[PDB]
């Protein structure tokens, strides 16, 4: 059974960071996509199966999306969070998406 | 003439197969030929591209050949094809290719081209393979420029994504939420690319709700998604036709396919129907076409065993009871592929497909491409929205063809205005493919085939050495037919466009009858150029007989055979001005004449009925024989045929005085008429002149009987 988690929200309402933690129970997270999405939905990051990154204009100086095979959880570390940041980040192979307020 | 001469070294080299599959899978007429001929016939145009598999075939030819070869090239100005990264965008060949003393193509490069100053003709000279797709790809272009537009193949692509297999997972293997919005969104992202390009869909009804929880909450918001997708007609419980025999349980099955379709919205418009693993359309099944006619009014289908499966270079199309069927050519997704893992060869395999493999194929060398795919492989791991977008990319990055998904119906329209030559189809034997025996029905058997062929021609004794073989023990005849009788006028004429089960109706079931062995007498077949082809693809065993008498005679015989036959042309018109006559005359002088005069050309037909079969399968056979002593002619019949129980036929046999030969036999083959004119004769010796000479070679060619009447008629001249 494919399932995905995530967590993490909240931030400083003028600027700050995060650790989105998606966590990939029942399978591997070093082989599928992992994308982020933020809500309609656009993906704002992806990171694939050998760790190449890739971003959307928006956030490209700001959001750094990373992996760990040792607890299967892809990691986005946010920074310097615009108001506009505001959303449910969907990670996606979807999940059931956490909410960050900034 | 735009025949491609093409020097082979063998018949199973692997690069010829792939250059003769591609000429024919983009209908180059080609002509097989080891490399060493005739270059040019009463000096016209016969050929007017030269391909070479081999440089050295074209480096190290005869020094007479060459120059004679320089002549031609020179002169008429074909095009010279030799076989020992981008492509350039300032190329006169760039009119399918897109870029993503002689001029390069692929930049040297692998592929040049010649512009002509040392031999004064413009060539190409092929340094790898036809292994790669982009070799393939300016190969085309190649064709197209080196006979100067005489052999190409037309800006408009015709692309049809058909999607088979809708709703037919039973658990774990079926569509969500997140792969049918992606799915949505790749039919509208990739819109702007090809004008109104959609995903035409294969719905199955009776595995709708086997699903779980998530699996039926994707299927269902397919249904208020219908708006902007295209869907296509399949069956209920997703079974192969052919087990369906009757109108009845094959009609229900797609009927209830059609409640399935008004329930939920889905347009029945569209005019395009697949079965699983294509079965029952090539063997063609009545059952099938008619029930797609029927409930669905399918005019347009798919066919992935035209001739065979393997391969499909080969793949045609054809048009049967006002279906135009079509090649179908899958992408290797399959039923079985659920996982990006669980394809069948690996994650390479696919990506072999999208990186030139058989959907580039499919999209270049046929202007019409028709795809193969499955819901397992848009569920689970999303495989045909990568596949197909990957794909799509690839031809918006290399090609400059304007491809518009269109409907089926101009799709099939626009393949059988394209070529031409395919609009007929050509039947095969089921029994040789195992495929084609499982696709085909098991209710019929399968040695209802004969195995002797008469050719012919009319007037020359084919009547009583049928009627005369259907005495024998282990020799058996055909049904005879209400209107041609003898004839069953198949393989020469539009009989041909009925099946291949019209023509095991003639024929008595070998479970019922004791002899297995047939034939049937269709004289007429002759005096044809698409029935020796017909004949050879239908039944490649089957050995033919054909029997010459004198032409002034055969002739005479049928300008009296047209007048026993109430045909006024013979009536009106004397023999004398009909052997004379020339392009001022009526159109129904020139019609006898077409069928009095041309057909005594033993020559031409025997050429015809030649190429097609093997040299012990004819039997050349003297009429003066059978008007004399027919026995012994028997004899070599039946040594020819080999026969098990060989009967004596000089004691069945006797002469008959009253019909003049030994004998029972009709009128219509015994008719008595008077002589000709001296100087009818006179001029139908010296008409008849260059086709007796020939004649004389070709029999003595082919290491057969000589005929006497050959033997009378010749020393008269030489
Ligand atoms: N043994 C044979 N029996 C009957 N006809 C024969 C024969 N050998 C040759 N023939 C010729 O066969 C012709 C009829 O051939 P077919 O069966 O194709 O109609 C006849 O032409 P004619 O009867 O006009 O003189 C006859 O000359
Ligand atoms: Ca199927």
């Amino acid at each position: 059974q494919v399932q995905l988690v995530e967590s993490g929200g909240g931030s400083v309402q003028a600027g700050g960071s995060l650790r989105l933690s998606c966590a990939a129970s029942g399978f591997n997270v070093d082989d599928y996509a992992i994308g982020w999405f933020r809500q309609e939905r656009e993906g704002v990051s992806c990171i694939g199966g050998d760790g190449t990154t890739y971003y959307e204009n928006s956030v490209k100086g700001r959001f750094t999306v990373s992996s760990d095979k040792r607890d299967n959880t892809v990691y986005l570390q946010m920074n310097n969070l615009r108001p506009e940041d505001t959303a449910i980040y969907f990670c996606a192979a979807w999940g059931r998406g956490t909410h960050v307020t900034v | 003439d735009p025949l491609v001469l093409v020097f082979v070294e063998s018949l199973y080299s692997q690069l010829g197969q792939e250059v003769v599959a591609i000429l024919e899978s983009s209908r180059f007429k080609y002509r097989t030929e080891i490399a060493p001929p005739t270059l040019t016939d009463k000096g016209r145009g016969r050929f007017a591209l030269i391909i070479y598999e081999n440089i050295l075939k074209y480096v190290n030819l005869d020094a007479w050949n060459r120059e004679l070869l320089d002549k031609y090239c020179v002169a008429y100005g074909v095009g010279i094809i030799g076989f020992f990264c981008s492509i350039n965008p300032k190329s006169p060949l760039l009119y399918v290719t897109r870029p993503s003393t002689y001029e390069p193509v692929l930049l040297h490069a692998t592929v040049v081209q010649d512009l002509g100053l040392h031999d004064g003709i413009q060539r190409v000279l092929f340094g790898n393979n036809l292994n790669f797709w982009l070799h393939k790809l300016v190969f085309v272009d190649a064709v197209a420029f080196l006979t100067g537009k005489r052999l190409s193949l037309p800006l408009d692509r015709y692309i049809l994504v058909d999607i088979d297999d809708i709703f037919v997972g039973k658990e774990g293997t079926r569509m969500k939420v997140e792969d049918v919005k992606a799915l949505f969104d790749t039919q509208n992202e990739l819109r702007a690319h090809i004008p109104n390009f959609t995903f035409n869909l294969g719905y199955s009804g009776k595995f709708f709700h086997t699903g779980t929880n998530a699996e039926d909450a994707g299927d269902d918001l397919l249904l208020s998604y219908v708006k902007e997708f295209w869907w296509f007609p399949h069956m209920w419980s997703h079974m192969q036709p052919h087990l369906f025999h009757n109108q009845s349980v094959l009609a229900e099955q797609m009927a209830l396919n059609k409640k399935f379709a008004v329930e939920h919205g889905i347009p029945t418009d569209m005019g395009y129907a697949v079965a699983p693993h294509h079965s029952g359309v090539y063997p063609v099944h009545v059952q099938l076409y008619e029930a797609w006619k029927q409930v669905w009014s399918i005019r347009v289908t798919s066919t992935e065993e035209y001739p065979h499966l393997k391969p499909a270079r080969y793949r045609r199309g054809f048009i049967h009871n006002g279906i135009m069927v079509l090649p179908r050519q899958t992408c290797g997704l399959f039923t079985h592929t659920i996982f990006y893992n669980e394809y069948p060869g690996g994650s390479s395999e696919l990506d072999k497909i999208i990186n030139g493999g058989e959907l580039f194929l499919t999209v270049l060398l046929n202007p019409i491409s028709i795809f193969m795919t499955h819901l397992s492989n848009y569920g689970n791991d999303r495989l045909g929205l990568y596949t197909f977008k990957h794909l799509v990319r690839f031809l918006h990055s290399w090609t400059n063809l304007r491809l518009q998904t269109l409907p089926p119906v101009q799709l099939a329209q626009k393949y059988f205005q394209i070529f031409s030559e395919e609009k007929d189809p050509l039947w095969q034997d089921p029994c040789e493919d195992k495929r084609h025996k499982d696709i085909w029905s098991k209710e019929k058997t399968c040695d209802r085939f004969p195995k002797l062929l008469i050719i012919g021609p009319q007037k020359t004794g084919t009547t009583a050495l049928y009627l005369f073989l259907g005495m024998h023990p282990d020799l058996s005849s055909n049904y005879p037919s209400s209107e041609t009788f003898e004839e069953i006028q198949f393989f020469n004429g539009h009989n041909y466009h009925k099946g291949i089960d019209w023509y095991m109706e003639f024929f008595p079931i070998p479970s019922n009858t004791t002899s297995d062995f047939y034939f049937e007498k269709s004289a007429n077949y002759f005096d044809s150029e698409v029935a020796p082809r017909r004949a050879a693809a239908l039944l490649p065993k089957a050995k033919v007989l054909t029997i010459l008498i004198n032409p002034a005679d055969r002739a005479y015989s049928w300008y009296q055979h047209q007048r026993a036959h109430d045909d006024p042309v013979a009536l009106k018109y004397t023999f004398h001005e009909v052997i004379t006559a020339g392009s001022d005359a009526s159109s129904k002088l020139r019609a006898l004449q077409n069928r009095c005069l041309v057909p005594g050309w033993y020559a031409t037909h025997i050429e015809r009925w030649l190429s097609a079969y093997h040299a012990n399968q004819i039997l050349v056979l003297d009429g003066k024989l059978l008007r004399t002593e027919p026995a012994k002619v028997m004899d070599m019949v039946q040594k020819f045929l080999g026969v098990t129980n060989t009967i004596d036929y000089h004691k069945t046999l006797a002469f008959d005085p009253k019909k003049g030969f030994w004998c029972c036999l009709g009128k219509s083959k015994g008719r008595k008429y008077p002589e000709m004119d001296l100087d009818s004769r006179a001029f139908l010796k010296d008409y008849y002149r260059d086709h007796n000479i020939e004649l004389s070679k070709l029999l003595y060619k082919m290491g057969q009987t000589l005929p006497t009447w050959l033997r009378e008629d010749l020393q008269n001249t030489r």
